[PDB]
């Protein structure tokens, strides 16, 4: 119990951060709502429509990298106990994002 | 808007910079990224065309339709060696028409190809447009700079840019002279003045001997290397860690794009750390295969990565005072330009060969270039 208010402007910064990677989660959902309706929604239009869903995908793995590049920014004393497991959670969140959208990679713009 | 006044503008390869004079001094104008410097990039994509920060960001998700370095095209023919070998790196088109090279993309869902000045006049309307969003005036005046060995095609394809981008082209002035301007180097006392300029800055490396008599400039001799810059520097820490990370866990980093790029971003950024203190510490979480990198580099091992190229530096400098025919003792002014200049190793390598004499190094090195232009523009409208 000696928290100190030095880590609280550290783990404000990565609060910041998990409500980015919230809204860039959010794009992902409404990306993959979109594929649903592709994929089951009445030719050439269809692969237009998925590879631009490949544009909208390629955008959201860029803004989750730019997300990690300003994570990795941050030095955590190691009796920084609660920003390190914070900062460490959110890695691991924003990775099983990253596998998320290669999966929509691996099935779109096929041949 | 009312009508504003003339501005200098550094048309470089990777990063453009404005400057206005005002008020008795220049100052570099901020762009709407809050960006004193602007990326040279033009994006084109399947609704819009994005020029400056915007295209560089979404350069990973658009690499051959996001076109950068038209500054190594500009003015040259299709068989020149330099457009021949440049276009080897370049992830986008360049074709040939009439002996002309012309970048083709996909805009607009339509194959299109533009001419080298034709990408440089819309880097050129955002600098234009830097200007007169900053200042709320209307802006027309403007020097803008080249390199001082640019031959009559490449200076002339640099005033079309601006012709093209709506520009009044005052003139076109060389980077080293702007450089030796910026510092005062032309009102100083005395007969006869051997300056020489240490250009190193996106992506290339130049070394200028110039003299001035009475104000006036001459180019003496021109040497360097198209293509050394901070990349190479960050290479070098890059290859570092990798080696660090299999030497400690057996493991190899390289075939994974995202894990070698968060590395480089940390590497680039502690690269920057190193030039204001002696140690600079990583910490990267889940690197590669859940793995945590956590570890540090001191600015002698940083040096000795990069010994050869840091020391290699100073052969140019050597050729350029054998065409100029002078002796190093003779130089009575150095200019360090470009942000490798920032570099401690590089600034002692270069005060040691010239016999601990003090360097210009004062005014911002990304920004020297403009802000010479910008007193020089101030001058002729
Ligand atoms: C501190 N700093 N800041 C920079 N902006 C920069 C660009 N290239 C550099 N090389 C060494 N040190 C640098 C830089």
């Amino acid at each position: 119990g000696s928290n100190s208010p030095q880590e609280e402007v550290e783990l404000k910064k990565l609060k910041h951060l998990e409500k980015s990677v919230e809204k860039i989660a959010d794009q992902l959902e409404e990306l993959n709502k979109e594929l649903t309706g592709i994929q089951q929604g009445f030719k050439d239009l269809q692969a237009e429509a998925l590879c631009k869903l490949d544009r909208r995908v390629k955008a959201t793995i860029e803004q989750f990298m730019k997300i990690l590049e300003e994570i990795d920014t941050l030095i955590l004393p190691e009796n920084f106990k609660d920003s390190r497991l914070k900062r460490k959670g959110l890695v691991k969140k924003v990775q099983a994002f990253l596998a998320e959208c290669d999966t929509v990679e691996q099935n779109i713009c096929q041949e | 808007m009312s009508k504003g006044p003339a501005v200098g503008i550094d048309l470089g390869t990777t990063y453009s910079c404005v400057g206005v004079f005002q008020h008795g001094k220049v100052e570099i104008i901020a762009n709407d990224q809050g960006n004193r410097t602007t990326p040279s990039y033009v994006a084109f994509t399947d609704t819009e065309r994005l020029i400056g920060d915007a295209a560089k960001n979404q350069v990973a998700m658009n690499p051959t339709n996001t076109v950068f370095d038209a500054k190594r095209l500009i003015g040259r023919r299709f068989d020149d060696a330099v457009v021949q070998s440049d276009m080897k790196h370049w992830p986008f088109m360049v074709v040939n028409d009439a002996g002309r090279p012309k970048v083709q993309v996909e805009y607009k869902g339509e194959t299109k190809s533009f001419y080298p000045e034709e990408v440089s006049s819309m880097v050129l309307t955002k600098m234009k447009e830097i200007a007169e969003a900053y200042l709320g005036k209307t802006v027309t005046n403007a020097v803008v700079t080249v390199p001082a060995y640019f031959n009559d095609s490449q200076r002339q394809a640099t005033k079309d840019a601006g012709t093209i981008a709506g520009l009044n082209v005052l003139r076109i002035i060389n980077e080293p002279t702007a450089a030796a301007i910026a510092y005062g180097l032309d009102k100083k006392v005395g007969a006869e003045r051997n300056v020489l300029i240490f250009d190193l800055g996106g992506g290339t490396f130049d070394v200028s001997i110039l003299t001035i008599e009475d104000g006036i400039f001459e180019v003496k001799s021109t040497a360097g290397d198209t293509h050394l810059g901070g990349e190479d520097f960050d290479n070098r820490m890059v290859n570092h860690f990798i080696a660090e990370f299999k030497r400690k866990h057996k493991k190899d980093i390289s075939e994974n794009k995202r894990a070698v790029r968060r590395l480089r971003t940390a590497c680039e950024r502690a690269k920057r750390t190193l030039s204001s203190s002696t140690q600079a510490s990583i910490e990267i979480d889940s690197l590669y295969e859940g793995i945590d990198f956590y570890t540090s580099i001191t600015r002698a091992r940083f040096e000795e990565l990069n010994a050869d190229l840091f020391r290699g530096t100073l052969d140019p400098v050597e050729k350029a005072l054998r065409d100029a025919k002078l002796d190093k003792s003779q130089i009575h002014d150095i200019v360090l330009v470009g942000g490798s200049t920032r570099i401690p190793k590089i600034q002692k390598l270069l005060q040691d060969f010239f016999n601990g004499k003090e360097l210009n190094k004062s005014i911002n090195p990304d920004e020297a270039v403009a802000y010479g232009a910008a007193v020089q523009a101030a001058i002729l409208s």
